RNA sequence: CGGUCCGGCCGGGAACUCAAAGGAGACUGCCAGUGAUAAACUGGAGGAAGGUGGGGAUGACGUCAAGUCAUCAUGGCCCUUACGACCAGGGCUACACACGUGCUACAAUGGCGCAUACAAAGAGAAGCGACCUCGCGAGAGCAAGCGGACCUCAUAAAGUGCGUCGUAGUCCGGAUUGGAGUCUGCAACUCGACUCCAUGAAGUCGGAAUCGCUAGUAAUCGUGGAUCAGAAUGCCACGGUG
């Protein structure tokens, strides 16, 4: 293994964080623990709906969860019922008075997490992995991103030896530190094992 | 005087937050000294990155706490209620003390 | 690690924060300069009668997500591999790669 | 070494067992896992069956052992030789 | 009357105030011979006033902080040359020939990872 | 010349020649010269018998060669006949106070014996 | 190197005399970075040697070094089955380095009391055309004079 | 400038070091020659730095069935009143041997004692712990300041001045061993660190071979942090001479 995390190398310049707050040297670990509890809870619950990102933000002794999702219909459902049903239990998990903001994403076949869970769920319901990859690749290209590179890996539907496929198209420079490279990965649980999916999507270079 | 000491993680956000507090305090009170900077606390960490065995494979990370100090020398009766009313931005900690 | 080990560390934190009082009591009565000598003997003996798992020096610092014993970091609460995974996903604030 | 201000160290059950056995006065082996306890002169003249990990090795206490903790007379490892 | 120069070196910051005088080279509230215990360091202090003929023509007032003996002395030299180019302004070609104005851009190199120092690797061996 | 029954060197300095006895080292020798009033800048040459009388009294106040060798031999013998862990380690001939013996115990194991 | 043609390295002269040759000599004498003790050694040695010989330290050190400068040196070529050891005309800045290096190596190999006296005695012998440095120069030069045939 | 308890120390003062934030700046820009009118190179006047200024970060498609099922996740198999648990004690620290990586040395460019000067980076609340008293010391007791450009860790050392030592197993080296101890900790025997007194092994520059390094590098000297109740000759960093 060689490469760098392409989100972590751009955590400073172009990509923002996923948990922005401040602590002393005394409550830093407990902030991390309650953050990770609400992250695992939110992912496990609204995994049927397609979340994309979670901005955990705790301004001044109250928590705030901004859920970037694509389909708000399974997040909300009826007239603001399940969102408060989630909000009281986020307050229950973190122990703090709470807030939940729920935001949409436009073009839900362009972010890095959504394409990855699409290929993941298709591989769980047992489609051809080449059809899954090539479908997602040409969907992102006709949606108009500059680049996409997808890569599935391991136990590819009927093998004992585990090869690693990747397709690129467009242009997607990774050693550029000023690009906008949405990277994310995911795991498919099949009875052939764990099939790993990674996807880079280059949206556009950003200037100073 | 009430001294204001603002600690944060992002220098853009801390500049915007001290800008909003200095203009809100300037609108009401008188004799704000200035948003001075203090030494940025550069906490550092070294992690082995291999899960089993490589001593020669390491990353090093920093948490760069930026820290500003804004002084208010002549508070009126209501600037202290203005700042205790003022909800400050998400990701900036503040400490205020008269004396 | 094993789930018995994680619950074992929860047992240790429970007994430590339970008997935080009596330990400071008997260690004052041990370490004080002017003290009744049989009271000092009784302080040592009652300090033994306390359960051994109620020392703060007995709890190993586990990870707070996977219980890996070696490779802790106190300002994060997580092990080194999980803190690399979380820091590169971006769940820890202000944590970029230290280039100097 | 143990600090002089704390006195010596002997745990509750060996101290009580020693005092009961010296108030009675019998010669049976006092079976004892407490390897770390400082020998008192009220333990002089007794057989102490110190656990060495594997078995209960016996020591017959004399006047010379007045400060030495009990595991000095009980080698934990076993080394015959390499030849 | 006075002139100002900031000199910098490895970790030394020097403040030099040049005046016309008789030879008083006073550095941080103690004399030059009481400050520097090396004639090489005193040489590095008085080098540009050896290039020009102003050894006893001009006094000064010098503070310095940080660094070491030679680092402090090199910072003194840099501040003095900056102040002389502030003073007569015509010795720019002379100080460029002397190689004194050129701010010494060397620093302690940072110890990298896996290496015992800045560049020394440990004892590699095939077995 | 003689101090506590054993000769000391003559041309050397005072405490450096007084360190040449089994039992008085540099600190105890400095304390001896402090109690004697002879400062430590004199040689053993040009010292008179009154000063050697003071030194002999003050040195015999301590525990020096013969009694110290009885002390150490009786202490090691006590450990060995007691049969404690340090006694067992002394009669084996290995490092006592907790060193390692996978390598580097050569002060107690002497040279490196071949296996042939 | 292979690509770079690197020139020389500027070293500041001594505060005593201004001699770049003495700057090179105190650098070659100094070990473990402590320049001050080697400065004291070379200043004491030139002071006492000029006090014996009469004349200045600069002229005395220079002529006793000129009596131990090499003229042609030896280096391997190997190309047959045995090692050719061809002679090479030295460079006019490298002969200084060889002279001071052999002098300080003979001074370290000497058996005197202090290194000031070691350098003093070795450079007085190097003025009187005797000593270990002089014999080393003469034997390196005589090996080059033997292998004069490989001036191909 | 004032007032000086002579200590930036109190009125101050925006000039300075400094602390950040925003910038300007270095790009073959200018010149000459070579060069195919080109790419480019050899130079040099300017400039704080001349050609990538220096250092880091960034590790292409892939190779080695490389490593980890013991961070984690997981297909299958195996265990299920036990291969799962819980507790006490022991072991992971053994030792006729061999290797790897380091530290201390073998000394006079040095050792010892007495004074004297110059840093950078950091870390601190179950914590850092001044000042003052006691102990030769490790430390003890009292205990303000402090979430800290505020106080504490904390004296930097090599260096400088003087004295001494006289090339020796030495005033080198410090191992090992006995006694006496302080701290941490329920608990220092196996099995901690450190202090004091004493003891003072081998070693007098290293065969075959082999390694690191091109400049603030090598070499040498100190200091900190993480882990951490206590436990680094390591690891990660910072400066000093060079
Ligand atoms: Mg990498
Ligand atoms: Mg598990
Ligand atoms: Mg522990
Ligand atoms: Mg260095
Ligand atoms: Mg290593
Ligand atoms: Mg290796
Ligand atoms: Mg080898
Ligand atoms: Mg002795
Ligand atoms: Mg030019
Ligand atoms: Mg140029
Ligand atoms: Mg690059
Ligand atoms: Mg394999
Ligand atoms: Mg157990
Ligand atoms: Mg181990
Ligand atoms: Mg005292
Ligand atoms: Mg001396
Ligand atoms: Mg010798
Ligand atoms: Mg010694
Ligand atoms: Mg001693
Ligand atoms: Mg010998
Ligand atoms: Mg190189
Ligand atoms: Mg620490
Ligand atoms: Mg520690």
């Amino acid at each position: 293994g060689q490469k760098v995390h392409p989100n972590g190398i751009r955590l400073g310049i172009v990509k923002p964080w996923n948990s922005t707050w401040f602590a002393n040297t005394k409550e830093f670990a407990d902030n991390l623990d309650s953050d990770f509890k609400v992250r695992q809870y939110l992912t496990k619950e609204l995994a049927k709906a397609s979340v994309s990102r979670i901005v955990i933000e705790r301004p001044a002794k109250s928590i705030r969860v901004t859920i970037h999702t694509a389909r708000p219909g399974i997040v909300i459902g009826k007239k603001g019922e399940d969102v408060e049903k989630l909000r009281k239990v986020v307050a229950d998990i973190a122990g703090v008075p709470a807030q939940i903001n729920i935001a949409e994403v436009r073009k839900p076949e362009l972010d890095a997490k959504l394409v990855a869970d699409s290929i993941t769920s298709q591989l769980e319901r047992r489609v051809m992995f080449r059809r899954a990859m090539k479908r997602a690749v040409q969907n992102a290209m006709r949606l108009g991103a500059k680049g996409i590179k997808v890569e599935v890996s391991g136990r590819l539907g009927g093998a004992e030896i585990a090869r690693t496929e990747w397709y690129r198209e467009g242009r997607v420079p990774l050693h550029t530190l000023r690009a906008d490279i949405d990277y994310n990965t995911s795991e498919a649980h099949t009875t052939y094992g764990v099939i790993g999916v990674k996807v880079w999507i280059f949206k556009g270079e950003i200037l100073g | 005087r009430i001294r204001i000491r603002l600690k944060a993680f992002d220098h853009r956000l801390i500049d915007q937050a001290t800008a909003e507090i200095v203009e809100t305090a300037k609108r009401t009170g008188a004799q704000v000294r200035g948003p001075i900077p203090l030494p940025t606390r550069k906490e550092r960490f070294t992690v082995l990155i291999s899960p089993h065995v490589n001593k020669d494979a390491r990353d090093q990370y920093e948490i760069r706490t930026h820290l500003r100090l804004v002084d208010i020398v002549e508070p009126t009766e209501k600037t202290v209620d203005a700042l205790m009313r003022l909800d400050l931005a998400a990701g900036v900690d503040v400490q205020i003390s008269l004396g | 690690a094993k789930q018995s080990m994680k619950a074992r560390e929860v047992k240790r934190v429970a007994l430590a924060d339970k008997y935080f009082a009596k330990r400071a009591e008997l260690k004052a009565i041990i370490s004080d300069v002017n003290a009744s000598d049989e009271d000092r003997w009784n302080a040592v003996l009652k300090l033994q009668t306390l359960p051994r798992d109620s020392s703060p020096s007995r709890q190993r610092n586990r990870c707070r997500q996977t219980g890996r014993p070696h490779g802790f970091l106190r300002k994060f609460g997580l092990s080194r591999i999980k803190v690399r995974e979380a820091a590169m996903r971006g769940e820890i604030p202000g944590l970029k790669k230290a280039s100097w | 070494p143990r600090s002089l201000k704390k006195g010596p160290f002997i745990d509750l059950h060996l101290l009580k067992k020693v005092e009961k056995a010296v108030e009675s006065g019998d010669k049976k082996p006092l079976r004892t896992w407490s390897r770390r306890s400082t020998i008192f002169p009220n333990m002089i003249g007794l057989t102490i069956a110190v656990h060495n990990g594997r078995q209960h090795v016996p020591v017959f206490v004399t006047d010379e052992m007045v400060g030495h903790k009990l595991g000095e007379f009980a080698p934990t490892r076993t080394y015959r030789g390499h030849a | 009357n006075q002139y100002y120069g900031t000199g910098r070196r490895k970790s030394s910051a020097a403040r030099v105030f040049i005046k016309p005088g008789n030879g008083k080279i006073v550095i941080n509230q103690r004399s030059l011979e009481q400050y520097f215990g090396r004639e090489t360091a005193r040489m590095v202090v008085r080098q540009p006033l050896e290039l020009v003929d102003m050894v006893e023509k001009l006094d000064l007032y010098i503070t310095v902080k940080g660094g070491g003996i030679s680092g402090q002395a090199g910072a003194i030299r840099h501040g003095i040359t900056r102040a002389l180019m502030e003073y007569d302004e015509s010795l720019r070609s002379e100080l460029r020939k002397a190689g004194f104005v050129t701010r010494d851009a060397r620093q302690v190199e940072r110890k990298k990872v896996g290496l015992r120092k800045a560049r020394r690797r440990p004892q590699f061996s095939k077995r | 010349a003689r101090i506590a029954g054993i000769n000391i060197p003559d041309h050397k300095h005072a405490v450096i020649a007084l360190t040449s006895i089994y039992g008085v080292g540099k600190t105890r020798s400095k304390a001896i010269l402090a109690a004697a009033g002879i400062a430590e800048d004199v040689k053993i040459s040009e010292l008179s018998e009154g000063q050697i009388d003071t030194l002999r009294d003050e040195v015999a106040k301590f525990v020096v060669e013969g009694d110290l060798r009885r002390e150490i031999s009786m202490s090691i013998k006590r450990l060995m006949d007691l049969g404690c862990y340090r006694g067992l380690r002394h009669r084996r001939g290995l490092p006592v106070r907790g060193q390692r013996t996978k390598t580097n115990a050569r002060t107690r194991k002497g040279p490196r014996k071949p296996i042939k | 190197p292979r690509r770079r043609v690197i020139g020389q390295r500027k070293i500041l002269p001594d505060p005593k005399f201004g001699s770049e040759l003495l700057a090179k000599f105190v650098n070659i004498l100094m070990v473990d970075g402590k320049k001050s003790t080697a400065e004291s050694i070379v200043y004491s040695a030139l002071e006492t040697l000029a006090q014996r010989s009469g004349k200045s330290e600069l002229e005395a050190f220079e002529v006793a070094l000129e009596n131990v400068r090499p003229t042609v040196e030896v280096k391997s070529r190997r190309v047959g089955g045995s090692t050719y050891q061809v002679p090479v005309e030295v460079r006019p800045v490298r002969r200084n380095a060889l002279a001071m290096r052999w002098i300080v190596e003979a001074a370290r190999k000497r058996g005197d009391k202090s290194m000031a006296l070691r350098l003093a005695n070795e450079l007085s012998d190097a003025a009187e055309n005797k000593g270990t440095a002089v014999k080393k120069r003469e034997d390196v030069h005589r090996m080059a004079e033997a292998n004069k045939a490989f001036a191909h």
